[PDB]
């Protein structure tokens, strides 16, 4: 499913994610954007043997189980499948896991990269919240 | 990179020892870390972690982390490395790599009691 903008506002603001581990809604919003352009089925294969999984793509080699992924670890213990999903909350649960690991959304690159720094409360403009 | 000091350590049947592992990269973060020994005489290393007279230390805001071991013995001879873990969201090449790293080394030598 690929998710609007102000769609993915409101089910990540439904889902907690406003001010979360301090991080208003619109950080959210903007690194599902450049992470996976808001398609909850986005994988993308990587060349440690992991995978990138869902709209905050998830790496298989800490945070769900594959089966395929080398030395991995599975710590929001689940399958990578439930990150595909056409309903959030799998990915959000874990977000919230990686959030909270120790370096903030730092942990998603596409918001180190297009979101910190940059006016991430233009990414809620004209949503009805 | 991941800097392991000392090199080298000789110590007596009794005393303990400090191992250090310093990551030095700007952008990775330290989220825990590993340590393993090589038996004198052999290539294998095999895992060593926290309990017992094995203590951890990791301390994520200086990217370092340490392994003390108590109550040493010539069983405890050998040589040690770290291996940092960097944990991450999406994938990041970078920071992958560095979850591939070792420290040089420690060679343990304990000598026997009298």
């Amino acid at each position: 499913k690929v998710f609007g903008r102000c769609e993915l506002a409101a089910a990540m603001k439904r889902h907690g994610l406003d001010n979360y581990r301090g991080y208003s809604l619109g950080n959210w919003v903007c690194a599902a954007k450049f992470e996976s352009n808001f398609n909850t089925q986005a994988t993308n294969r990587n060349t440690d043997g992991s995978t990138d999984y869902g709209i905050l793509q998830i790496n298989s080699r800490w945070w769900c189980n594959d089966g395929r992924t080398p030395g991995s670890r599975n710590l929001c213990n689940i399958p990578c499948s439930a990150l595909l999903s056409s309903d959030i909350t799998a990915s959000v649960n874990c977000a919230k896991k990686i959030v909270s690991d120790g370096n903030g959304m730092n942990a998603w690159v596409a918001w180190r990269n297009r979101c910190k720094g940059t006016d991430v409360q233009a990414w809620i403009r004209g949503c009805r919240l | 990179r991941v800097d392991q000091t000392p090199q080298r350590i000789t110590k007596e049947t009794g005393e303990s020892l400090t191992i250090n592992c310093v990551v030095r990269d700007s952008r990775c973060v330290l989220s825990t870390g590993y340590w393993y020994r090589k038996p004198p005489g052999s290539r294998n290393e095999e895992s060593i972690s926290d309990g017992g007279r094995y203590v951890e230390t990791v301390n994520r805001g200086s990217k370092s982390f340490s392994l003390r071991i108590n109550d040493l013995t010539v069983k405890d001879s050998g040589t040690y490395r770290c291996k940092p873990e960097s944990r991450y969201g999406s994938y990041d090449a970078v920071c992958a790599a560095l979850n591939d790293q070792y420290g040089g080394g420690t060679v343990v030598t304990v000598n026997a009691a009298a």
